[PDB]
């Protein structure tokens, strides 16, 4: 294992076939659960001067 | 979701940035009070 | 020795080495001083606020 | 230290004594610098293939 730089991929190239005709419609699906954090507070502090 | 919470800990990131700052902040402020700020001593009960 | 001050100091744990004569915080400030009369330890603390 | 004195021996001293400023500057423009990335970064990126 070493340190290599190199050009970074924009992600997974993938065309789509477009047709004037053509439609695809979904027969099954899935339930995935995304978490999501967000913060809300900080500690308080008080100076005397 | 019980795995990726505990086995990463990158997931709570976000959380832990908002206290760094505030230890970090604080951390400086105290050690400002260690430069004499051009004087001849930084400790206030020696110069009196 | 000059190192005027005001705090509660109490008799310490801390372990000096037989050469050290003061104990610094990480914020720069004496919190364990000898008594250079007689070899004891001691905490410098100061005195509730 | 470069802005404040420039190629000169002498005032690079005397600005050691003002303690943490200098370190508190640089952090303060890098922490704006690596959030910019963050902004294009959220906007644009929303499709990953
Ligand atoms: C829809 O997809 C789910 C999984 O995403 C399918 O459920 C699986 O079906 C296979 C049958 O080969 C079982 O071996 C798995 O145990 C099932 N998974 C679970 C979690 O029960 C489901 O059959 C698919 N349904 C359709 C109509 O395509
Ligand atoms: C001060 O006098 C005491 C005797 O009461 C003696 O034990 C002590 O060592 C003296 N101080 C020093 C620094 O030697």
């Amino acid at each position: 294992q070493s340190i290599i730089a190199y050009t970074m991929s924009l992600g997974a190239e993938n065309s789509v076939a477009y047709s004037n005709n053509s439609i695809a419609i979904p027969t099954n699906f899935t339930i995935s659960v995304t978490t999501e954090i967000l913060p809300v507070s900080m500690t308080k502090t008080s100076v005397d001067c | 979701i019980q795995d990726s919470l505990s086995s990463t800990p990158s997931a709570l990131g976000k959380l832990q940035d908002v206290v760094n700052q505030n230890a970090q902040a604080l951390n400086t402020l105290v050690k400002q009070l260690s430069s004499n700020f051009g004087a001849i001593s930084s400790v206030l009960n020696d110069i009196l | 020795n000059g190192l005027t001050g005001t705090g509660v100091l109490t008799e310490s744990n801390k372990k000096f080495l037989p050469f050290q004569q003061f104990g610094r915080d990480i914020a720069d400030t004496t919190d364990a001083v000898r008594d250079p009369q007689t070899l004891e330890i001691l905490d410098i603390t100061p005195c509730s606020f | 230290t470069m802005y404040i004195c420039g190629d000169s021996t002498e005032c690079s001293n005397l600005l050691l004594q003002y303690g943490s400023f200098c370190t508190q500057l640089n952090r303060a423009l890098t922490g704006i610098a690596v959030e910019q990335d963050k902004n294009t970064q959220e906007v644009f990126a929303q499709v990953k293939q």
